[PDB]
DNA sequence: CCCCCCGGCCCCCCCGGC
DNA sequence: TTTCGGGGGGGCCGGGGGG
């Protein structure tokens, strides 16, 4: 959980797995013989299943059940192991590796898993499942297509159910907030599409990207808005209008300078930047902003160190005029 | 300065396209005291904002171009602290509630009745100290507003039409509500003509003194340009950049890198049509939506790209387009602008 | 080169915090005749007036008018530290970037002098010209703070009539009115605490509780205010200082009835 | 005055000013008289009048004075959260009505209620809606409600049976003429025959659009100084109503049928900056009243331009839009 | 008229474990651990109207005699049950000395225990395991997937 | 005016309204020749507050005709907060009114101060709720009933009082344990202000909120003593006696089960 | 005149389907 | 991630009471 973080290298971490039944055979036979009720040895693996490797469990289920019945056969193991299954919230990997499963989509799979247990995995994680349902159902080798159907239409109607089950998203958390929504948007987002797609993983399954792009889409544009009211005052147009049409200019007055006279340019270059009321973190801001073929990565990385030092110096040497106070 | 601002004018008797647009500011600008609200729509590049900075300056003095930054705070029910910047003048204010995303409401409910429900210290051109006229304010990216702004717009507009004129700048006015339209004076901003681009290039050329081997330079940046005149003007300083201050005819046009990558990802779409080349294409438009490139513009010129594809037949160009429309419909009404896209790009691979 | 050793420091904290909140960046102009400043805020709808004149300072001295865009919050940052009971320089240079606040006492411990960066802030030939205003009146600033505070928690405006011999505030709010009618009133006794009014035209005025309440959050200056009241121009809350005055001329609400 | 906007200039005074809402304030009329105002929930399309309506009626139940202390007015301007309809509204709703003077008492009816006009409720939620049944059930005796909206379908079906329901009809050249002619006489304004109905039949329904549209005009014609009668073709271009020679060239290239010369002249319509709502409402009215077309073809066309405007209602590209509608009628 | 009857519901509510309907072998279960006492943390999970209530009453009732009035801490939705509460009230009741029979201990029955926070049901474990040897604990619930895992570890699963 | 009664000072007003503005939120006043009547009930209509003044608290009084006033407690103290405690304060009604005006004049300045209160429309008859002969009354100090409702609120949310021939019981069980005290009458000429009464025709035992008893004895800054009059089938009635009124409080006993 | 008890805001964080 | 509303739990602040 992210709440230990602060535990991550202060601490010796010490592991406790699952024991496995083997390793707990003789605890319970000791204690069914110091207890005076039959248990067979081969049913203990079927308990361990049970209670998912809680010793506590088992001895607490073999407790309850000595009270009235005075035998654990192969025939009673059925019952008890039903009634006594316990129910843990699949985490979002096994919640992405289960819904995309061909086999649950089949008819039979129906029958054994229902719509109604699909609908409850979902909601197991509903802030995560559709995201991984996203993320990972372009990755799948299906085995539901249809007569005909190819992976690529299969694919786009899951993209068309998940575009719609966006919308239901914008609808849920909207100033009305219809949470009774909750269900639908379950259908549309996880259950769909997967149905649609469902099969083998491709490959290793990953979790979402949209979470990491969408916290550095909000920093380029907090970047883009303290650039653009930095030079208000001279251009005309918004912050859109700026990233698309004034920063390739910028850039040519910019960066060309020091790709072609060196050292000559600094000069020039701060005059623009007085010209509009920039600075040095807004010169690298703007020059973060290309893709494509303008990355100034390996351009700025190949520019003289000199020349940068100089650059820094004669910045740091002049007063520069300040567009806005105490922003 | 950078040419497109260094010769933008500053009066209406500066423009130089759209004589009639510049007739009837002049005409409203004549009798200022019962102006109404205005609602300026046009393509974007045009000189919307130009326009209305000459109608205030023929309205006020000069002085509407004597402009200063300010920040003000907001509080939200949750106490959370947000601020806007504000551009104001001694005439008029400037304001882009939409920085504000859903709290732009909280602006017009705050900021905007706060200006309309008190009187103002004139110590300038006024003999008693208090103003005796009505403050404009400017909105910019009106048709960005949401819903609940534009209602709250509504009486605001009416109740203190004495004291607050309100004048609001789009490139389309689909996205605003009928009753604001109602109430605003709605001003068409067409595009300028090919040839006064060239006239406004071939000023800037001279004043510039750049070496032009001949005019058709100029006309070639004019088409590209599709009728943007900031656009043709950046092209313009960049061609020239780019060749020492001496332009040939075989200067070649530079495009915008985002441009570029669209029309890669384009190719890549018609070349290949697989799941592989869906994921690639997913990781395109991540990188392309990471770099503050509006998911609307992407998903726009990449259907006009698709559409410019001459290996493609009429069926496919027909399915292209409706699916265009449906998902413009979805960006529209949705959160997760990359959901529609990719939806987008996998119908198109399935029809072609 | 420029200095106003002060009397005492405290004098000039609570001017600066008389109108910290109104305004942030205020330009002070220094002259040997005392310390100048004219803002106007961020609204446009209220103006901030400085004057200390000279006779306030313990020893004044310019050679050079200079003007100094001193951020307010960094000088209370700057004057808070400061000691009870000091003598507040005010000493800058030929080309400062910060001037020294020296904050001497009598004692030769007690000092808490500091540096203080000042800011480039674009000042205009404000114009204050008198007016003939139609009604003035000067009461203490306790019974002025009483009232509005009273006033505030019934309305977020406050009307101020003057007539005949009647000086009368009104707010009214969604659960009542309130009203704390004044007369001209005399004290032989204590005639410091005595209400002053010269009336001559009838003036009726409507203003913002947020703003009557930070002007009288800023009355320690002077245990009394003045109020001018000109049917068609500004009001003038005006608080006497040594040898200056702290004024704020506050925009009415637009009558939307009217 | 001459500081004012026509629009907000000559709005109705008085119920008697209102132009073609008489199956409504008839009924205001009489509760006058009546004295049993019920709880109105008034609903119709933008520029009907209803604010002007409601704000005529207090003016005319309880005079200058005492309106103020009798009315309680929230908009969309002012927030109306389940907190604020639980706090301010039920206390002012449980207060005793202001005392009439004898001015008052004397010169108007001063019936023994208040009023709280929710303008533009269809922005409220339904949590707030709910708060409100009991608070408007309650206290009937001394408040009464008027709930203003547009959409009718946005209010709570509790509200609405509650309310006794005003539908405000759209303001056309048959019922709004007489109201905008006099405001012309009255502003001088010199018009050839039909302007105004031309006007009117733009407008669709908004009389606030007429009025600005014959400022605009009227503006336009002082600044000429010409002294000629103001023409439809002015009027048209000052609507952002798309030539007919336009239009006509539209419709030549879609039946054309080609996509690429469709798509260039589209590409370079839409430079001009028309407003796709227009263009899709003159081509259904060009398509659906030409004779030269079967029923088969209107019926899809009809359609077409349909979900043509749906969409564009929702706030897309117009571009994209425009185009596809075109294609689509082109392949009919 | 101004005097109520009693509903049938609550007049023929049963009183003893012998006199609820279904679920037998959980019923017969619950009368075995009454006769031999040694009663364990429980959980009873069901849909609305079923008898749970009613079982751990009556369960309660049988194994206390006389003692129910000192020696059940009985907690429902419509009482304060949160973090404070647990730590306080319910560790003072646990801790409180009470004689009984040898084959009983205090019971803490926190009906409808779904509705309570996460971090109630955190602060209940250590309290349910130190003081085991005299108090036991039985949560009646709708949903059981809404107490955590480590509550439902140490207690008896009644479905 | 209608309706002119003046406190000669507010404080005793303020009093007055402190004494139960704890526990009700909206209270009725009904003037008279007599005097002022008020009441008010709580939010879970479990505690009623019935004030009476009387003629001879006002330096002058008023009332030609009956008047009823409704009015909201908080709004209330919020106005008088707003007074000073040494000014004359006089309410000041018209006929069918809308709103009541409290004058705070202070005689040594010529500071007046108005404020004018809306009321609201209120329809309620008090029911002049008194139970006849009830089957015990007692009376004791209210510093003596403060400090024993505070010690018991302690341990328990409830508290029992028993009534038995020369013996009045207050008990308290909860969670930590359980408290009881017991009094017996007496009497003592050297102060008879701290004796203790009690007249019994039957035993009594009423179980009773320790909430309201709480607020209940905040009343006690304005007597010294309190009176308790219990009966089975009635609720409780604590009285504490006013220079020429009374302040009284109906507290509805827990049901028995 | 100063210290301690304990009521009320104030703030922050986390669900929201069957 | 997050556009309200509700609920819970903790930290201060300050009125009142006691010594
Ligand atoms: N029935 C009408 N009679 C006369 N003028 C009208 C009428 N309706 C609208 N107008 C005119 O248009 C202006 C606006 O009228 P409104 O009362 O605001 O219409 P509305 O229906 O309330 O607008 P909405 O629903 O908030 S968009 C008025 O000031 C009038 O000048
Ligand atoms: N097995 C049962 N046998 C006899 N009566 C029952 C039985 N179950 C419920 N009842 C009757 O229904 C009434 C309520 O039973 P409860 O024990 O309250 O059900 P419940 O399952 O605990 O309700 P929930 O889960 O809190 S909604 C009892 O008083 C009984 O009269
Ligand atoms: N010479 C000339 N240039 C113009 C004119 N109108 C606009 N421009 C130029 O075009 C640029 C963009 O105009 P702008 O108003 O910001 O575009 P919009 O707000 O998106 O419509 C401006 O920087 C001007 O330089 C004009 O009338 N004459
Ligand atoms: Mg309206
Ligand atoms: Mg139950």
């Amino acid at each position: 959980l992210p709440k230990m973080r602060p535990f991550d290298r202060v601490c010796l971490d010490i592991q406790f797995r699952r024991p496995d039944a083997n390793s707990i055979k003789s605890r319970l036979m000791t204690i069914a013989i110091r207890e005076k009720f039959k248990l067979d040895p081969n049913v203990i693996d079927r308990l361990i299943q049970t209670t998912r490797g809680d010793i506590r469990q088992v001895i607490n289920l073999l407790s309850t059940i000595s009270t009235t019945t005075k035998t654990i056969n192969h025939e009673n193991i059925n019952e008890i192991s039903k009634a006594w299954e316990k129910n843990i919230a699949l985490k979002p990997f096994d919640i992405a590796h289960k819904m995309l499963d061909g086999q649950i989509y089949s008819d039979i799979g129906s029958r054994n898993f229902t719509l109604n247990d699909k609908i409850a995995l979902y909601f197991d994680d509903f802030d995560f499942t559709p995201l991984m349902i996203q993320e990972n159902y372009l990755s799948t080798r299906p085995s539901v297509l249809k007569p005909g159907q190819s992976h690529l239409e299969a694919v786009a109607e899951a993209a068309n159910c998940i575009s719609l089950g966006d919308i239901v998203e914008k609808k849920i958390r909207s100033s009305e907030q219809l949470w009774s929504l909750l269900p639908l948007h379950a259908v549309l987002s996880s259950v769909y599409p997967a149905s649609k797609v469902a099969g083998h993983m491709a490959g290793r399954i990953n979790f979402t990207a949209w979470l990491g792009q969408n916290s550095k889409s909000a920093k380029y544009y907090r970047l883009l808005q303290e650039i653009h009211y930095h030079t208000r005052l001279g251009t005309s147009t918004d912050k859109i209008g700026l990233r698309l049409d004034y920063l390739p200019t910028f850039r040519k007055r910019l960066l060309d300078p020091f790709l072609k006279q060196g050292a000559d340019a600094i000069s020039s270059v701060i005059e623009v930047m007085d010209d509009y009321y920039l600075t040095k973190e807004d010169w690298d801001s703007i020059m973060e902003f290309f893709v494509g073929p303008d990355v100034t990565t390996a351009i700025i990385k190949k520019i003289p160190a000199t020349v940068k030092s100089g650059f820094t110096r004669k910045y740091n040497s002049m007063t520069h005029p300040v567009a806005i106070y105490r922003t | 300065s950078l040419w497109v601002d260094k010769y933008r004018p500053k009066s209406l008797n500066a423009l130089s396209h759209n004589e009639e647009l510049t007739n009837f500011l002049k005409s409203l600008s004549d009798q200022p005291r019962d102006l109404p609200h205005l609602l300026l729509y046009g393509p974007n590049g045009t000189g919307k904002k130009t326009r209305c900075m000459a109608l205030l300056e023929s309205i006020f003095g000069p002085g509407v171009y004597r402009l200063k930054i300010d920040v003000r705070q907001f509080v939200t029910a949750s106490n959370r602290k947000l601020e806007l910047n504000v551009v104001s003048s001694p005439y008029h204010l400037e304001i882009t509630p939409s920085d504000m995303g859903n709290n732009d409401r909280i602006v017009i409910q705050e900021l905007l009745k706060e200006v309309a429900q008190m009187e103002q210290v004139d110590f300038q051109d006024s003999k008693d100290g208090l103003a005796h006229r009505y403050k404009c304010v400017i909105i910019n990216e009106a048709n960005s507003l949401t819903k609940d702004a534009q209602a709250a717009l509504r009486r605001t507009m009416e109740k203190y039409s004495k004291n607050i004129r309100l004048i609001m700048v789009c490139d389309s006015m689909s996205p605003i509500i009928a009753p604001i339209k109602s109430r605003c004076l709605l001003i068409r901003c067409p595009a300028p003509s090919d040839s006064e681009i060239s006239t406004i290039l071939s000023d800037v050329v001279t004043n510039e003194r750049i070496q032009l081997e001949t005019k058709d330079i100029l006309k070639r940046i004019a088409q590209a340009s599709n009728g943007n005149l900031r656009v043709s003007l950046l092209m313009l300083e960049s061609m020239a950049l780019n060749n020492e201050l001496a332009l040939k005819s075989s200067s070649p046009i530079i495009k915008p890198d985002w441009i570029i990558v669209i029309h890669k990802l384009t190719r890549k779409i018609v070349k290949e049509r697989s799941v592989n080349s869906l994921i690639e294409c997913r990781a395109v438009l991540y990188d392309l939506l990471a770099h503050c490139i509006p998911a609307n513009i992407i998903l726009k010129e990449l259907t006009f790209s698709l559409l410019d594809v001459e290996t493609l037949n009429t069926t496919n160009k027909s399915s292209i387009i409706e699916y265009s429309s449906v998902f413009d419909e979805r960006l529209s009404l949705g959160n997760k602008a990359i959901f529609h896209l990719e939806g987008f790009i996998a119908k198109v691979m399935c029809c072609l | 080169m420029l200095e106003a050793k002060f009397e005492e420091a405290s004098l000039f904290k609570r001017i600066i915090d008389g109108f910290k909140d109104c305004v942030q960046l205020v330009n002070f102009q220094c002259k040997e005749d005392g310390i100048i400043a004219q803002a106007v805020d961020d609204s446009r709808v209220l103006l901030v007036s400085l004057e200390i004149g000279v006779e306030a300072f313990q020893e004044y001295r310019c050679d050079h008018p200079v003007t100094l865009g001193m951020d307010l919050t960094s000088l209370s940052k700057i004057l808070r530290c400061g000691n009870n009971t000091d003598t507040l320089t005010l000493i800058a240079d030929n080309t400062p970037d910060s001037i020294i606040l020296l904050f001497e006492d009598t004692k030769k411990d007690r000092i808490a002098e500091y540096s203080l960066k000042l800011m480039d802030i674009d000042a205009d030939f404000l114009k204050i010209e008198e007016l003939q205003y139609d009604s003035t009146l000067s009461l203490p600033s306790s019974e002025f703070s009483k009232i509005v505070r009273d006033l505030s928690q019934l309305s977020d405006s406050i009307n101020i009539m003057i007539t005949k011999e009647t000086i009368k505030f009104v707010a009214d709010g969604d659960i009542g009115s309130g009203s704390v009618i004044i007369k001209p009133f005399v004290d032989m006794e204590h005639p410091e605490t005595s209400i002053k009014l010269e009336m001559d035209q009838p003036v009726d005025l409507t203003f913002g509780a947020k703003y009557l309440l930070d002007i009288i959050k800023g009355s320690s200056l002077s245990d009394r205010v003045g109020i001018r009241l000109s049917s068609e121009a500004p009001a003038l809350f005006q608080f006497d200082l040594k040898s200056g005055f702290l004024q704020f001329f506050l925009a009415p609400k637009f009558n939307d009835e009217e | 005055l001459a500081q004012q906007p026509w629009v907000e200039k000559y709005r109705p005074k008085n119920l008697d000013e209102v132009t073609a809402q008489d199956h409504a304030v008839t009924v205001l009329k009489k509760t006058l008289k009546s004295a049993n105002l019920p709880h109105m929930l008034f609903y119709g399309p933008p520029g009907t009048g209803k604010t002007s309506t409601i704000l005529a009626l207090t003016k005319e139940l309880y005079g200058p004075d005492l309106m103020k202390s009798r009315i309680l007015e929230l908009n969309a301007s002012d927030e109306r959260g389940i907190s604020i309809v639980r706090e301010k509204v039920k206390n002012f709703a449980r207060l005793t009505v202001s005392k009439p003077s004898k001015h008052d008492l004397e010169n108007y009816p001063c019936p023994p209620y208040k009023i709280i006009i929710l303008d533009e409720a269809d922005s409220m939620t339904a949590d707030a809606q709910s708060a409100l049944r009991r608070t408007m059930e309650t206290y009937s005796g001394v408040t009464r409600f008027c709930l203003i909206c547009n959409y009718v379908t946005r209010i709570i079906d509790p509200l609405a049976s509650r309310c006794s329901k005003f539908r405000f009809k759209a303001l056309d050249a048959s019922n709004a003429i007489d109201r905008l002619r006099f405001i012309s006489e009255q502003e001088n304004v010199k018009c050839d025959d039909g302007v105004l109905e031309r006007i009117l039949d733009i407008s669709a329904g908004d009389l606030r659009r007429g009025i600005t549209l014959l400022q605009s005009a009227s503006k336009g014609a002082q600044y000429l100084g010409d002294g000629k009668n103001i023409t439809s073709t002015q009027v048209e271009e000052l609507a952002g109503v798309v030539p007919h020679d336009i239009l006509i060239e539209i419709v030549e290239k879609v039946k054309s049928g080609d996509f690429d010369e469709i798509k260039k002249y589209v590409n370079t319509f839409m430079k001009s900056g028309w407003s796709a709502a227009s263009v899709v409402n003159q081509l259904h009215e060009y398509y659906i009243t030409n004779d030269n077309f079967d029923t088969n073809f209107k019926n899809q066309i009809s359609w077409l331009l349909f979900t043509t405007d749906s969409r564009l209602n929702n706030g897309t590209n117009e571009h994209i839009q425009l185009l596809n509608l075109l294609v689509k009628i082109s392949q009919l | 008229t101004l005097s109520l009857q009693l509903p049938w519901v609550e007049k023929y509510r049963p009183q003893v474990l012998s006199d609820i309907v279904g679920n037998k072998e959980t019923i017969d279960r619950l009368q075995q651990i009454a006769k031999d006492g040694n009663m364990p943390h429980m959980i009873i999970s069901g849909m609305p109207g079923i008898g749970k209530t009613t079982s751990v009453h009556c369960l309660a009732h049988e194994l206390l005699g006389r003692s129910y009035a000192d020696g059940v801490l009985e907690l429902n939705a419509s009482d304060d049950r949160g973090i404070d509460v647990v730590r306080n009230q319910i560790k003072h009741f646990a801790q409180k000395k009470l004689h009984l029979p040898p084959g009983k201990h205090k019971i803490v029955i926190l009906d409808e225990a779904d509705s309570m926070t996460a971090g109630a049901q955190q602060a209940l474990r250590r309290t349910m395991e130190l003081y085991s040897n005299s108090t036991r604990f039985a949560f009646a619930c709708n949903q059981s997937n809404k107490i955590i895992e480590p509550l439902q570890s140490r207690c008896a699963i009644l479905r």
